[PDB]
């Protein structure tokens, strides 16, 4: 039972500023954490593995990083279509288990 | 691939719940794992259970003995049947296929469990 | 100490060599003839990294397996067909004058001749509208009296592109290239593997390649050794020109039977005006389209040339003009107002005129027929232009100023824009490695 | 290292790893050397039958000379013949794991003959060194 | 066991028998599988070469699995993989001589896969414990 | 016995020599069992498909029989079975070095059945008795 | 109609080759090898 | 000969009308009168 | 399967008498074991030998070198015959399928071995 | 078999030798020894290497490491290559096929080694 704590719940932003999210895993176990995206009545979609590299088709504005209990996601210059939900996920051993999840507001 | 839901949208409670996925373009007797996830009200996600491509079985604990998962290999489905539902269970529920850095999920069908 | 001989059974092994390939469609037709397996839906796509493998087309086979498989499919779709030996008989042809405008002037004949019924002793007088490019004079007959006679090809079933899927039995792979700035030939070095490849569409055309596929990023130019003038320039677009072709008539059917049980369907009078079939393509979006091949074209040449288009360079109108089948009624469009633009350094339609040839010789094989039956109301296409083939003209003078101009013909190129990320490897599983052993005598 | 870290290697998904990492890859290429047409006129009749029957002699092909050299049954064997220093010029650690099998076939793709004669010949000479021994 | 305890056990004919008297009876069974079209136009230019090439392939399709575990050419095999207790749970004295051997594959018809697939699992890992070993 | 004196007996040579010189040229008479027809219409259309799996068929057909016996594998492989002196009274020195193998099978042609038939219930005898002692 | 055949408006007839008889021999089924 | 094993102790499930032996062997017999009627010569001018 | 007894149903003693078991159903050159079988006034019966489908032959050493038992696999027949008969040879003689826990007789015929 | 003798007829001092032989009528593959013999003038000759069908090289010694011998088995040809020529390696070189009391030699070519 690795627990994840997220910093907040819901954050209000402006377009063009930096923002940085970040994830606390109750036990250091691995590099390997993914991040989920999730628009309204849309489906999650995978979009950073193993934590520092990038999907097919995923902006370059969007970069990861950390290890051991503290692993940080940056987004960088929002535009409109990164309003999203975003959780922080890991996948080494059974049972998974999903984070509270971070609502942006613009 | 495509993956589609199908099942009754209402249960009563202390009833089973059963749903089918129909997969297409994909055969689930060859490789990855093939999930049920649901996302309750308040969107929170929650794991129930998973599939080998051998068609081993595993479960969250938290669902103790209430979930059985099976398929039909000859219809390429493979089906979720849930014991003992509460209207705390009132949840969206997807199929979804994973591994190898390829995540694909269907578009979830929805299920409400009162009397 | 010293190392020895080891056998491993299963190895990664791969030797360019090419066999016959296989067929596979999703779910009567004149492609597929419910004849090939129908495949599983899933194109097992594994990614291979790592490894860089030399594709080199112009010379992968399965260009040249399809262009031959198509062949044997298309002799074998008209074999219960009804032969047209009997309508070599003479003709008493007249121009028609309801309802036409000077620019169809001698173009559609009013015919009458004297075709038997299916009882041998009666016969019956039977007109019928053949157009200019259908009849030769002698008052006329028709042009395949001198060669054999035709078919008309079962108008049961239908010529719209059904998506053929070809791939190899076990002992054999296909790879297939990724990179989004790929030439022709050279490495790729994302190489992957597929075990069945995707939809192909077998849609036939000379001049502009019809419902293809897109580019990644830009229009792409697929060439080899250019200095030739003689070789065909292969350019794919990276976005859809859409062309809107249609045929004004109310065409009627008049079924008249030639003999027992064997229809044949003439060509009724024509209800309404008389009027020209023609092709719209959007004057904007083809300038724009334009632009972007300029530009990838004087990357291959010098930046100060001045490159300019033109029509084709003339013959007989099988080669000459562009031809297309949506409808299941022949189309030979005058492009000669899609080329007519010069280019330097630094308003909704253009109607391109189009014939209707009803027979045709299909191929460049000569001794066949395509007697394609008329097709009752109107005709409705949307299609998008994917591709151009193009000839460099000769008689260039010190390397500048060169002008294009389009062609084609041989239906090799027109799969070869389709084809040209794929091969077939041949796998041995057997290899040998170094390391220490001793059998356990 | 499970989800979407487990690793199912495909088909032919060991082709960019290296020689050391592909010891452990060799049973699933050869599970589809035999099937793929397992569901089902002159076109597209004899276009499978003759496919079939060379899909099918080109691994009884692989699999006599396989017994012949006495590894029949078993999918990573050695034998007792002595490879030599002028075939490969390189230790056990410069060939296993820095390297991969594609382009590792290259070089021994001349040496492929020699190799093959010699595994042969060195079968025999010990059935009969089996024989003196029994008796 | 003589007169009408006799033996004439023919093809397929321990098909109801019990496992242990059906045991002794592999032998019968294994040579009906590739014989009786010993010896000898569209109609069966096709409708006996695609019987016959079929019936190659699956002789071969049974014998490679049963390479790849590591025991081809056994008629009984008995390999070294544990076997899991939820499958059936059924001592030896309550299958071998209780129930027809037709009735037990449907038990485990299920259960097919996960069996057939760790058996290669534990062989690859034979054959390179024997490699460490050997050496 | 160098340059024009050497050995390049090849396919079918040893078919006139003694027995003990045709027993070391076994390898290259099941060489040319499959192989011959690796280069590549109605007429040779089934023409040619049947020639190919008749002669599969006959190779497997051996094969499978030499498994059945436990001898698969091996080229000279020998078992444990005793033979009645009948069908041949006659010792090792007059037969293994002045005789051709092609009159040697006329005079044991009548019993061919009989002494193919003893091997399979041979073998499954070590296989149970394996079973029997090694559980 | 004076009259004709009554399949001439159909495909034409053959006369079934008179050589051949229809009396039917019986046949045999067989499964092949492995059925 | 043809050689009859009697199988005692089992039971099968037999299932007409959905077997492959009615719907093959009504296949089989039509390509067997077509293939006869080909050397047979046809009677085009009968239809005078 | 079934089996016919035939033959003289009168045979002068000192002569030779003869029987032919016709087989119909099932051939005897792959096949169980073939018998004959005779009961005697009184109802008491006493096996005389059999066959095999190899063409191997077995009888009682109670009837010494008097009876030669035979076969004509053409006709799917066997046969017997009976030298140096003797009145307290008559009886009803049958011939008989038995194997594989299974047993089937003839109907079987009467012979009286008198002058 | 056939055996026809290609190459340059002229060769530069101090430069390398290059000939193909092409063989037609038999398989480079499958058996005994294939040599290149050649004849000075004045009617000598002097064998200098040989192939066997498994890609074996052999050399006489008296041509040091001069001589290397290599072939194509897909075009069915073999090749000499012989370096640091001098005018007495003038002569007509043959490639001839030995075996089983079996010999026959190609037609040969000539080459004056001179600047
Ligand atoms: C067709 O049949 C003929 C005759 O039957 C075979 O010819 C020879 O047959 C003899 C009889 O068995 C073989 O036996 C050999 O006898 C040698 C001594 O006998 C004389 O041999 C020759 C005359 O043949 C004289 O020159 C010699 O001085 C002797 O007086 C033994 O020495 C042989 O044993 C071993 O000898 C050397 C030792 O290294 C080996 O090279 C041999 O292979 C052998 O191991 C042997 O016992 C004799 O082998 C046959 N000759 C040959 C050349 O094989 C034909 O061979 C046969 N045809 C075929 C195709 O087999
Ligand atoms: C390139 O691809 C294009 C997209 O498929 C092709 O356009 C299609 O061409 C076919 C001709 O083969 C047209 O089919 C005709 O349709 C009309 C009317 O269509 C109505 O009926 C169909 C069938 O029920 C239905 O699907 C439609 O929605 C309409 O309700 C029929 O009367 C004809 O008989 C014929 O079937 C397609 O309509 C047409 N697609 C579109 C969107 O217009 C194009 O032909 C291809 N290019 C080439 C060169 O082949
Ligand atoms: C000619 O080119 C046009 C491009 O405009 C092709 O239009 C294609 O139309 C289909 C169906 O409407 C599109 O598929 C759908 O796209 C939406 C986009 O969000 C997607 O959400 C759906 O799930 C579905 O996939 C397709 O995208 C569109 N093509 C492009 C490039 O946008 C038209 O089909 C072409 N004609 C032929 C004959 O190829
Ligand atoms: C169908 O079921 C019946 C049972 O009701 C089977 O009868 C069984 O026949 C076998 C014949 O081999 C008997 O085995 C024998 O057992 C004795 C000991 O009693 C042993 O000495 C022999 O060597 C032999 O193994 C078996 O006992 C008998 N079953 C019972 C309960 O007595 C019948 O054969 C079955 N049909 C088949 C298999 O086709
Ligand atoms: C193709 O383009 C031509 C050219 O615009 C179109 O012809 C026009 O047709 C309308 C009838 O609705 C007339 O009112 C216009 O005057 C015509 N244009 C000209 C320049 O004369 C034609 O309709 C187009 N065809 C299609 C299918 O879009
Ligand atoms: C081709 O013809 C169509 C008429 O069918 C023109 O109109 C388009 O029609 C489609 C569907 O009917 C619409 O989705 C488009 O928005 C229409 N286009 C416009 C501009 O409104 C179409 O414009 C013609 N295209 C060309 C290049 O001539
Ligand atoms: C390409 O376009 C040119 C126009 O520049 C065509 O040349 C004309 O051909 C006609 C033939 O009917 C002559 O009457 C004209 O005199 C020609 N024009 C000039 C300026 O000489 C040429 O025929 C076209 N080619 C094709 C294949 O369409
Ligand atoms: C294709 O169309 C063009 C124009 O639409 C034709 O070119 C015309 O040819 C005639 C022939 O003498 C000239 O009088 C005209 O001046 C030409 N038009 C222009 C704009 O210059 C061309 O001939 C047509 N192609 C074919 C093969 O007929
Ligand atoms: C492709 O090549 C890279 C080389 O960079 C491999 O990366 C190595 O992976 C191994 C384990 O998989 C690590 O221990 C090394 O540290 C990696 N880096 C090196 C050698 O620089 C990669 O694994 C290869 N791909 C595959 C599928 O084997
Ligand atoms: C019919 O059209 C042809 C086309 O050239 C022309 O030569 C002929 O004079 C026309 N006849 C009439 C009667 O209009
Ligand atoms: C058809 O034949 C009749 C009789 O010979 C003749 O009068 C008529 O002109 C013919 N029709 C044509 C179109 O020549
Ligand atoms: C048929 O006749 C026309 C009329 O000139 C000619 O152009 C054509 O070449 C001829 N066809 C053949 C095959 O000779
Ligand atoms: C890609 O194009 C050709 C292949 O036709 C090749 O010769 C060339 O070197 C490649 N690169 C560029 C930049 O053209
Ligand atoms: C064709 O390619 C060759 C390369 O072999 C090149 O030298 C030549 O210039 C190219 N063009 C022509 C016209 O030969
Ligand atoms: C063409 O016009 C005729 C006139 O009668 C009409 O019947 C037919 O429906 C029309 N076809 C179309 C496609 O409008
Ligand atoms: C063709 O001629 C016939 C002669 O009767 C006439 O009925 C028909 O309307 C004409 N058709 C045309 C299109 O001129
Ligand atoms: C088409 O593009 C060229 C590019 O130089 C331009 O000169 C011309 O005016 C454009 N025509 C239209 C109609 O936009
Ligand atoms: C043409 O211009 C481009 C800049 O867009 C430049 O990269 C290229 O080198 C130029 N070509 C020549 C031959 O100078
Ligand atoms: C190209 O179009 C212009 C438009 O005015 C026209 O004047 C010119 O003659 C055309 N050229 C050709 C070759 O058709
Ligand atoms: C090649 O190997 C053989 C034995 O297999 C050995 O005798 C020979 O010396 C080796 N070659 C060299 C150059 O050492
Ligand atoms: C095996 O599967 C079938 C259908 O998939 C099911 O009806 C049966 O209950 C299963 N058996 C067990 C023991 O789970
Ligand atoms: C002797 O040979 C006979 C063949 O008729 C065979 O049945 C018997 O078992 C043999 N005896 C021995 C002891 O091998
Ligand atoms: C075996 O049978 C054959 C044919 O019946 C016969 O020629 C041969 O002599 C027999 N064997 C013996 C040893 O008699
Ligand atoms: C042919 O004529 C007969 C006679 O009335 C009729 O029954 C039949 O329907 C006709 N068939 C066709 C295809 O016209
Ligand atoms: C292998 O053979 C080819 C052609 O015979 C030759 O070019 C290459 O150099 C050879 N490789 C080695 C390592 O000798």
């Amino acid at each position: 039972d690795i627990v994840m704590t997220q910093s907040h719940r819901f954050m209000s932003t402006s377009v063009g500023d930096r923002v940085s999210i970040t994830c606390k895993a109750s036990q250091s176990v691995d590099t390997a954490v993914a991040w989920y995206q999730q628009k309204p009545g849309q489906s999650p979609k995978l979009l950073i593995y193993w934590a520092s590299t990038r999907h097919p088709g995923v902006p370059d504005r969007f970069t990861g990083s950390g290890s051991g209990t503290d692993f940080i996601l940056t987004i960088s210059n929002v535009q409109s279509e990164d309003l999203a939900d975003y959780f922080c996920h890991q996948f080494d051993r059974y049972p998974l288990t999903f984070g509270d999840g971070t609502k942006l507001e613009l | 691939v495509q993956l589609q839901e199908s099942g009754p949208g209402l249960v009563k409670p202390s009833q089973s719940l059963s749903l089918t996925c129909s997969v297409t373009g994909y055969s689930i007797t060859s490789a990855y794992y093939w999930n049920w996830i649901r996302q309750f009200p308040g969107k929170k996600l929650e794991w129930m259970g998973y599939l080998l491509y051998d068609g081993s079985t595993g479960y969250n604990p938290s669902l103790k003995n209430r979930i059985s998962i099976t398929r039909d290999t000859s219809k390429n489905q493979f089906f979720l049947k849930l014991n003992s539902v509460t209207p705390e269970d009132t949840a969206t529920y997807y199929c979804s296929r994973e591994g190898n850095n390829r995540s694909y999920w269907g578009q979830g069908t929805t299920l409400i469990v009162s009397s | 100490e010293n190392l020895w001989v080891t056998v491993y059974y299963g190895v990664p092994v791969w030797k360019d060599a090419e066999t016959t390939l296989f067929c596979a469609s999703d779910a009567h037709n004149v492609w597929a003839t419910h004849a090939c397996v129908p495949t599983d839906p899933n194109p097992q796509e594994i990614h291979l990294e790592n490894v860089t493998e030399e594709f080199n087309m112009w010379k992968n086979n399965m260009v040249e397996q399809m262009h031959t498989d198509i062949i044997s499919l298309w002799d074998q779709s008209l074999k219960p067909c009804v032969k047209l030996t009997p309508l070599c008989v003479t003709l008493q042809c007249t121009n028609v004058t309801n309802n036409i405008t000077d620019d169809m002037r001698g173009e559609l004949k009013n015919c009458s001749f004297n075709m038997t019924t299916e009882l041998r002793d009666k016969k019956q007088k039977v007109y019928s509208l053949f157009y200019r490019l259908d009849v030769v004079q002698i008052e006329y007959r028709l042009i395949n009296c001198n060669t054999s006679a035709c078919t008309q090809a079962c108008p049961k079933v239908s010529f719209e592109p059904i998506p053929i899927h070809y791939c190899a039995p076990a002992g054999f792979a296909i790879l297939k290239c990724k990179d989004k700035k790929f030439n022709g030939t050279g490495p790729c070095p994302s190489v992957s593997t597929v075990q069945c490849t995707h939809g192909i569409k077998p849609v036939v055309s000379t001049q502009l390649l019809l419902n293809g596929s897109l580019a990644e990023e830009e229009v792409m130019i697929r060439s080899e050794n250019i200095t030739n003038n003689a070789k065909n320039i292969l350019v794919q677009f990276n976005t859809p020109v859409q062309i809107n072709c249609t045929r004004p008539n109310n065409n009627t059917r008049k079924s008249i039977r030639i003999g027992p049980g064997q229809a044949f369907y003439a060509t009724g009078d024509i209800i309404g005006d008389i009027r020209q079939a023609h092709c719209n393509v959007s004057k904007a979006t083809w300038n724009e389209t334009l632009g972007k091949v300029v530009k990838q074209l004087r990357k291959h040449f010098g930046n100060n040339t001045i490159i300019r288009f033109a029509n084709s360079s003339g013959g007989d109108l099988e080669v000459t003009t562009h031809s297309f089948n949506c409808g299941g009624e022949f189309f030979y469009c005058n492009t000669s107002g899609l080329f007519n633009s010069t280019w330097i350094s630094n308003n909704d339609s253009i109607t391109l005129p189009c014939r209707i040839k009803q027979i045709i010789n299909m191929w460049q094989r000569i001794g066949q027929c395509m007697y394609a039956p008329p097709i009752q109301g109107v005709i409705r296409c949307v299609s998008n232009i994917t591709g151009l083939i193009l000839t460099r003209d000769g008689g260039s003078t010190n390397s500048t100023t060169e002008t294009f101009r389009p062609g084609g013909g041989d239906m090799r190129d027109n799969w070869r824009s389709e084809l040209y990320k794929y091969k077939v490897v041949k796998i041995e599983p057997l290899g040998v490695a170094p390391t220490r052993c001793k059998r356990r005598v | 290292a499970v989800g979407i870290g487990a690793v199912f290697l495909g088909f032919l998904g060991a082709a960019g790893s290296t020689m050391g990492a592909a010891s452990m890859t060799l049973t699933v290429q050869a599970r589809n050397l035999l099937s793929g047409i397992v569901q089902q006129l002159t076109v597209w009749g004899i276009k499978q039958l003759q496919a079939r029957v060379l899909a099918v002699e080109r691994y009884l092909r692989d699999q006599q000379l396989l017994g012949i050299w006495g590894c029949s049954g078993k999918l990573i064997c050695c034998t007792n013949v002595p490879w030599n220093s002028s075939w490969s010029n390189r230790n056990l650690s410069e060939i296993w794991d820095n390297m991969t099998w594609l382009q590792w076939d290259k070089e021994i793709s001349n040496y492929t003959q020699i190799i093959y004669g010699l595994l042969e010949e060195s079968q025999n000479q010990q059935e009969k060194n089996e024989q003196d021994l029994l008796a």
